[PDB]
């Protein structure tokens, strides 16, 4: 809806990031010297709301955690607070908080200090408007050109997803197998009835 | 020597014959977007040889000016440089395309690919290696290749790819 | 939660707490299936979810 | 006979490769105009190098040792330019063709790159670049504008310009 | 595992709760504090266990029981004092940090009550001293973790600082209380100036009466207090003036009189002068506008030149003190390392097979203290970000304050690496400490000093290779390929190390490299075939590799079948050729025959270790199937006879080359043994 | 119902795309055609600077033109049904000053619905912004905070040194 | 927009002699290198904007310009 602000601790090069003056609604441009670490900001923002980034192997996952000096952290965590004033997101608050604690063997989403099941949240964001697996509307440095030299089918899938017609498709094809199996079961039932 | 100047004809949005000016020691090719400047490099990669798939166009027939729009201009094309080296002589390489095939010229005399190639190999450029050209987005993909392709390049430059069949034939025989 | 179709919600999202006593006689299929078609402001996403729910229910009964 | 052919491939491959490795280390050290950068070009399975990977690890100018993928593009392209220049410096090559390498580099890095290009350009190789930032063709001495023309299709033409009657 | 850890710690908690005065309490505390940083669940449980076992509000009644708990904590710390304090400090970080919110503040009250009650116990002590110094040390640790807890009593701690004795534990009191003062003085709420005056006075009085380390650790506190509150730097300016003048007078007198007698009289003044100028220039930079009070004359260059002069001399201790001074000079201005003379000096002292054995230890100590101090300064300077951040540019991106620590290393590393191969042990211990402390900050490229860092695992002393191997597994777990890249050079360097020094030493690397099937086949096939068939490898090297191969634990079935298969093939061809050429026809024959026979005996000993029929082995073929030979090889107990057999055949070799007629008879017997080997089924 | 939604949404996105692309480029036109069917793909037919003779295919284009196609599509699909937030990384490398001015004007008008974060090395993109930020990287850790427009507009081009 | 302001600058620089012939060599006789290159590229973008037609015969010589359709007058 409207990303108010973000809080980061120990992710990649943000050791401890306390509160920052909130964003505006219209246009907030970030600039910075070469190598400062501004793309990693967006990597955080997408590491939370998009599942695809956190699909790499453990070696990279260990690489993901920041390791500069002193002790070595093991539990990094990123929190985001944004406002669903339009109640686009259903659970009514004025400043929604969601955090994703990351550990070598730990992966947790805390929505107002109450535990979740890692699937309800995916269905939540999908039903809200997000798309957990789509690279679209997040554009990394260098992959804009590929949207044009992509084969047509990729764009057809993209627009079809834009229409919001993926879950229906997946659930129907999944259901067909189970129903067919019930058809066989009904055949068995009739056999036993005749006996 | 060095790269004095080149010559275009009908190739990829360059109608007619015009002479690219003499090159100084270190030049640059500026111009606003969509003007069609990459295609001079395409020309350079076509005189010195590059597989057609790398020329960012299918089928090699939309090479002629105005073909991808829908209407060709002729049934020829002619791109040619003039290499100038020490000794006060001047060489004129060429390469014209007919039908599907392509014919090469040395000193305005039709030649076959192999001898032309061997002349370049004397000059010091391994066209199959592709170690000195960088297109629009490949400067990143120089680094992030899988190591095998880099080994392939290093094996290509070093004249050690010809000795392959010899090697594994000997390998199979000795293991047997 | 709350509503006369919450069972189909549960069968479409969690489905595990659904006991044989629930599935057995709580829901008369032929009415809810009719209910799905004309309800105002039904999301297509929710429609597919509810489809999965009721079909799984039918499978359990079978 | 197997020993003979293995000696052949090994001898050529190793000679060229070691020369390239030492030269890439020095070239990168020179290129960053600092003195805390490293670049190591190392083979695997050093008994039969010609059939295995040849890996590449470079250090940033001022940070820790990280895997190559993690490092940003801005350093990545400087690494690639170094590797290219090394490859050329082993066995000479009459020219380059650089096409919009300043995709992600800041102005300061391109300026340093330009200083290297200019000091190297005189007596070693001719270099032709296509770019947009004027800070890369400012060290140049002659410019080549290329312009299109509206028509049934876009027909383009070329025109030159001299730059060696000007101050600094 | 993670189960077993929880169960054993539960048992330990019940032990330490139920029947105290058991002897092994202290060690239990040591082990539990050792495991604080290992995991997450274990962390939570140890945190709550320690929160209920000691740090409980302990209401103000039955003080004797409270004192007994105090005795418990003091005993624990005083016994773990030998190894290190890192785990305890980490635990203290955890307990304090873990409650930053209000949350009734349960621990803050209890901890402050522990420190004040320890103060009170110290008060009534009045006059076992091991317990005294241990308590002061505990005070020191508790100050280091957080300083607010010991703000009120420092003025009462002052009398101990004034005067003390000439015994060790007392010296420990002096250094620790100086450390406490260093830690606490800036935060002290509005101190009294005469208190500072007498502090500085007796600090000087202590400097002029005691040993090296205490002088160091107190002038540290002097620098801190002068740089935080007072301004009377004319005092330290005059002290440095006297010492500077003194050393210049000694230098001038020595420059043309290398035979004078004043050195044998004024030795203490000279030694103390070197140590003092080092420490003084280190901790508190007096090369500025007001210290001199006029235009700078580059005193740093002066002291550098004078020490560099005094490097070439006839004693040794003088050299040690001068190099220590040079290191202290370095700790403030890193750029000084760049100078040609210091560079060439270090790279000459460390190499060229120098006589001294104290210089190398001192060099490594210099690097270690440089690394630690730079790391800590960077970290605690990160700690206070917001107050000074806003007044530095965005367009600058400084490097000379950051990159330096890498570049410096690049001048010594290789040599330091070479310094691993020294016959003494202390040099090795500190060298390994230096390199493995270095690498964990990524300063240098890992894979050029990996083989040596692996081969250093075949030393006698356990802690050495323990630290080494643990460091190596940390190097490996991130980056898959690295160790697999350099393996044969590893064992070769290991063998060179062993032949410089004089079971299953190499087993750890072998277990590590067992994950990848192709890599596993690769390194083994390369090493085994290259060494045996055509290369004149050292017989001792062959013995080393053979013993290592036999010792190797095997957890699958692919390995013995693969190795047996290839050895057989090469054995067949080579041996056949050998026997026909000897019968058709010679010390060269003796050597190569010794090689081939040892490899034969390896094959036979292996076959005895498995007791498998040659038919089953020959049935196996390379790449038959992934899953067919999946059985774990059973091992008969105590059949490790490879050492014994190799000693037997080594005696058969007898370490005798081309001397006597009798060895020729032995050579003929050896050929007969080959015929017997052929005869054997 | 799904088939009906497909039809209507294809119509809306096609029309909006024609609108945006005609607005961005000063002269030209482009459209989205369906393929043979059930459906199998969506092709795009673009033309400019001849306006009748040009009828393009994809492989022969420029960086700027391809990037314009993609950004136009993004703006269009937003103008159909807005998305939560857009963050742009190094989009501006390909285009020229004329195109960059155009895209900035479209951002300035289109701003009032959704949030925009973006990066760059060129000044023009901050022709239309409320409040900026900054990113400082010292002592091997990275920080981020707000700055003012003056130092940003100065830093972006005016200096060409090592600091 | 600095560019169209400079375009009006071009109009006023042309409106002084009226001989419809802007020479390049003269226009760059007394400038520094960077701004000269900037002005040259400005000539290029002007040719893009169809408001001007330019002519050059030899490889290295001045360019001769004349106003075209969209001069905006
Ligand atoms: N986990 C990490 N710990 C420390 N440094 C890191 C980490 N991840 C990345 N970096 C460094 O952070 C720097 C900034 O990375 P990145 O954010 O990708 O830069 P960028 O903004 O994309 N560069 P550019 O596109 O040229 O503007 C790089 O030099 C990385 O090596
Ligand atoms: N044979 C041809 N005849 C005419 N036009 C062509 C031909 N081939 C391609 N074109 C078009 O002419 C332009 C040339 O494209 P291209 O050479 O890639 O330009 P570019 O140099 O990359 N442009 P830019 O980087 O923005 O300055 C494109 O619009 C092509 O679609």
């Amino acid at each position: 809806m409207y990303i108010k602000q973000v809080i980061i601790q120990g992710f990649r090069s943000y050791r401890d990031q306390t509160i920052v003056d909130p964003f505006s609604s219209k246009h907030n441009v970030i600039v910075g010297r070469n190598g400062s670490g501004k793309s990693n900001f967006f990597y955080a923002i997408q590491f939370v709301l998009s599942d695809e980034f956190s699909h790499l192997r453990p070696e990279q996952r260990l690489a993901l955690l920041h390791e500069g000096t002193g002790p070595r952290v093991i539990s990094a965590f990123v929190e985001i607070i944004f406002d669903n004033s339009d109640n686009r997101l259903p659970i009514d608050k004025e400043e929604v908080s969601l955090r994703r604690v990351i550990g070598a063997k730990k992966d947790q989403y805390f929505l107002d200090k109450k535990m979740v099941t890692k699937n309800d949240v995916m269905n939540l964001l999908e039903s809200a408007g997000f798309s957990r697996s789509n690279p679209y509307y997040i554009v990394k440095q260098g992959k804009i050109n590929q949207m044009a030299t992509a084969p047509d089918s990729q764009r057809l899938k993209l627009l079809r997803e834009v229409a919001g017609t993926r879950v229906y498709d997946e659930r129907k094809e999944e259901s067909i197998s189970l129903m067919k199996e019930t058809e066989g079961k009904r055949e068995k039932i009739n056999e036993l009835l005749k006996y | 020597g060095f790269l004095k100047l080149i010559e275009i004809e009908n190739f990829k949005s360059y109608k007619g014959r015009q002479i690219i000016g003499p090159f100084q020691r270190f030049t640059a090719i500026i111009g606003p977007n969509g003007s069609g400047k990459s295609n001079l490099m395409d020309a350079i990669s076509f005189v010195l040889g590059e597989k057609t798939s790398n020329l960012r166009v299918k089928t090699l027939r939309d090479l002629i000016h105005g073909a991808p729009v829908g209407k060709p201009a002729a049934n020829r094309a002619f791109v040619s440089m003039v290499y100038s080296e020490e000794g006060a002589e001047d060489r004129t390489f060429a390469r014209v395309i007919v039908g599907g095939s392509s014919e090469y010229k040395i000193n305005n005399k039709v030649v076959q690919l192999h001898e032309y190639s061997e002349e370049l190999e004397k000059l010091g450029i391994l066209i199959k290696a592709r170690n000195f050209l960088v297109f629009q987005g490949a400067v990143e993909s120089i680094a992030m290749k899988n190591p095998k392709e880099r080994t392939a390049l290093f094996e290509e430059i070093s004249r050690s790819g010809e000795l392959a069949q010899e090697y594994d034939k000997r390998k199979k025989e000795m293991v047997k | 939660k709350r509503g006369p179709l919450a069972k189909i919600w549960l069968a479409a999202h969690w489905d595990k707490k659904l006991t044989k006593a629930h599935v057995f006689e709580c829901n008369l299929e032929s009415s809810v299936e009719s209910i799905i078609s004309p309800k105002v402001k039904m999301a297509l996403r929710t429609s597919g979810h509810l489809l999965l729910g009721v079909v799984r229910i039918y499978h359990r009964k079978a | 006979a197997f020993e003979q052919i293995k000696k052949e491939r090994f001898d050529r491959f190793n000679a060229c490769f070691e020369s390239v490795a030492t030269n890439i280390d020095e070239i990168y050290k020179a290129l960053s105009r600092n003195s805390s950068a490293q670049a190591f070009l190392g083979p695997e399975n050093p008994e039969e190098p010609y059939l295995d990977g040849i890996n590449y690890n470079c250090v940033a100018p001022g940070k820790r040792f990280r895997p190559m993928d993690n490092l940003s593009g801005g350093e990545k392209t400087v690494a690639a330019l170094a590797l290219l220049f090394a490859i050329h410096s082993y066995k000479p090559a009459p020219f380059f063709v650089l096409d919009q390498i300043d995709a992600a580099l800041d102005n300061t890095n391109i300026g340093k790159v330009a200083n290297y290009i200019k000091e190297q350009s005189t007596c070693n190789f001719q270099a032709i670049v296509i770019s947009l930032k004027e800070e890369f063709y400012t060290k140049a001495e002659s410019l080549i504008g290329v312009y299109p023309e509206q028509g049934d299709c876009v027909i383009s033409k070329v025109l030159t310009f001299d730059l060696t009657k000007y101050p600094d | 595992g993670i189960s077993v850890r929880k169960r054993v710690i539960k048992i330990l908690r019940d032990i330490c709760i139920e029947q105290p005065t058991f002897p092994k309490i202290t060690e239990m505390c040591v082990k539990m504090i050792r495991r604080v940083n290992d995991e997450e669940g274990i962390k939570k449980l140890v945190n709550e266990t320690f929160q209920k076992l000691w740090f409980t509000p302990t209401p103000h009644n039955d003080k004797e029981a409270m004192t007994r708990k105090i005795l418990n904590i003091t005993d624990v710390v005083a016994a773990c004092r030998d190894t290190g304090y890192d785990w305890f400090e980490q635990l203290l970080q955890n307990l304090l940090k873990s409650e930053e919110d209000s949350s009734y503040k349960p621990v803050k009250k209890a901890c402050t009550q522990l420190v004040d009650n320890l103060v009170e116990h110290i008060l009534k002590y009045e006059e076992n001293s091991g317990r005294l110094v241990a308590c002061i040390t505990t005070l020191f640790l508790f100050s280091k973790i957080r300083p607010q807890l010991m703000v009120k009593h420092a003025m009462t701690m002052q009398p101990y600082l004034t005067t003390k004795c000439s015994t060790q534990n007392d010296f420990m009191v002096i250094c620790n209380v100086a450390k406490i003062l260093e830690l606490v003085v800036p935060l002290m709420e509005h101190p009294s100036e005469t208190f500072l005056a007498t502090i500085e006075e007796d600090l000087m009085k202590l400097i002029i009466k005691y040993g090296m380390t205490v002088v160091q650790h107190c002038v540290s506190c002097l620098g801190a207090v002068v740089n935080k509150v007072t301004q009377n730097f004319k005092f330290v300016w005059a002290c440095f003036n006297r010492y500077y003048g003194a050393i210049s007078k000694l230098k001038s007198q020595h420059q043309e009189d290398p035979n004078n007698t004043s050195l044998l009289t004024n030795k203490p003044a000279l030694l103390r002068s070197l140590f003092t100028v080092g420490a003084l220039c280190r901790h508190f930079d007096f090369d500025l506008e007001d210290f001199k009070g006029n235009s700078k004359v580059n005193i740093k260059d002066k002291v550098l030149e004078l020490l560099m002069y005094f490097t070439k001399h006839s004693d040794e201790e003088v050299q040690t003190k001068a190099i220590i001074g040079l290191g202290f000079a370095f700790i403030q201005h890193p750029s000084l390392m760049f100078e040609q003379e210091v560079k060439n000096l270090y790279n000459n002292i460390l190499s060229d097979k120098n006589s001294s054995v104290n210089l190398k230890i001192q060099v490594l100590k210099n690097l270690q203290t440089y690394l630690q101090e730079e790391d800590t300064r960077m970290q605690q300077a990160d700690r206070d970000w917001k107050k000074v951040a806003k007044q530095e540019d965005l367009k600058e991106m400084g490097d000379v304050s950051s990159g330096m620590s890498s570049s410096i290393m690049q001048l010594y590393l290789k040599q330091v690496l070479e310094a691993f191969f020294h016959t003494q042990s202390s040099v090795r211990h500190f060298a390994l400490n230096v390199i493995a402390l270095t690498l964990n900050q990524g300063l240098i490229h890992p894979v050029q000093c990996v083989p040596y860092l692996i081969a250093m695992g075949t030393d006698p002393e356990p802690a050495m290779r323990n630290k080494a191997d643990q460091q190596l597994v940390e190097i490996d777990k991130k980056y898959a390929g690295f160790i697999h890249m350099k393996a044969v050079a590893g064992m070769k360097m290991s063998y060179q190390v062993q032949q410089a020094i004089n079971s299953a030493l190499c087993s750890h690397l072998y277990s590590m490299i067992r994950g990848n099937r192709q890599h596993r086949r690769a390194f083994l096939i390369s090493l085994l075939n290259l060494f045996d068939d055509t290369a004149k490898t050292d017989v001792t090297m062959l013995l080393y590799i053979a013993d290592n191969l036999a010792c190797f634990p095997y957890q699958t079935q692919e390995e013995p079948l693969f190795i047996m298969h290839h050895i057989d093939i090469t054995l067949s061809v080579s041996g056949s050729n050998l026997l026909q050429s000897f019968k058709e026809s010679l010390i060269e024959f003796a050597n190569v025959s010794q090689g081939i026979l040892l490899l034969l005996m390896l094959k036979q000993h292996l076959k005895n270790l498995c007791g498998f029929s040659d038919s089953k082995i020959q049935k196996y073929s390379p790449s038959e199937s992934a899953k067919v030979y999946d059985k774990a090889i059973n091992r008969k107990t105590g059949v490790h006879f490879h050492p014994k057999q190799t000693l037997d055949f080594l005696r058969s070799d007898m370490a005798n080359s081309k001397i006597t007629e009798e060895v020729k008879r032995s050579i003929v017997k050896q050929y007969l043994d080959f015929k017997l080997l052929m005869e054997h089924l | 119902r799904k088939y009906e939604a497909i039809q209507l949404t294809f119509k809306q996105v096609s029309k909006n795309f024609s609108e945006v692309f005609q607005k961005l480029v000063p002269g030209g036109k482009a459209t989205l055609v369906m393929k043979k069917g059930q459906f199998t793909g969506v092709g795009i037919r673009v033309s400019f600077t001849g306006k009748q003779g040009e009828m393009r295919e994809m492989q022969q284009l420029s960086g700027g033109q391809k990037s314009l196609v993609a950004l136009a599509l993004i703006f269009a699909i937003q103008k159909c049904d807005p998305a939560p937030f857009y963050l742009f990384d190094q989009i501006d490398q390909a285009l020229d000053a004329q195109h960059r001015k155009a895209v900035s004007d479209m951002i300035m008008e289109l701003a009032v619905h959704a949030q925009f974060i973006t990066t760059t090395f060129r000044p023009e993109l901050l022709e239309s912004a409320d409040k900026f930020y900054g990113v400082k990287f010292r002592n091997k850790v990275s920080h981020i905070d707000v700055i003012t427009a003056e130092m940003a507009k100065d830093f972006v081009e005016d200096d060409t040194t090592h600091g | 927009k600095r560019t169209q302001q400079m375009l009006h600058g071009l109009q006023r620089a042309l409106a002084k002699t009226g001989a419809e012939s802007i020479s390049l060599l003269e226009l760059c006789r007394n400038t520094n290198r960077k701004q000269a290159a900037a002005k040259f590229y400005s000539f290029l973008v002007l040719k893009k904007q169809q408001a001007i037609e330019l002519t050059q015969e030899e490889p290295y010589s001045d360019i001769i310009a004349t106003p075209g359709p969209r001069f905006h007058i």
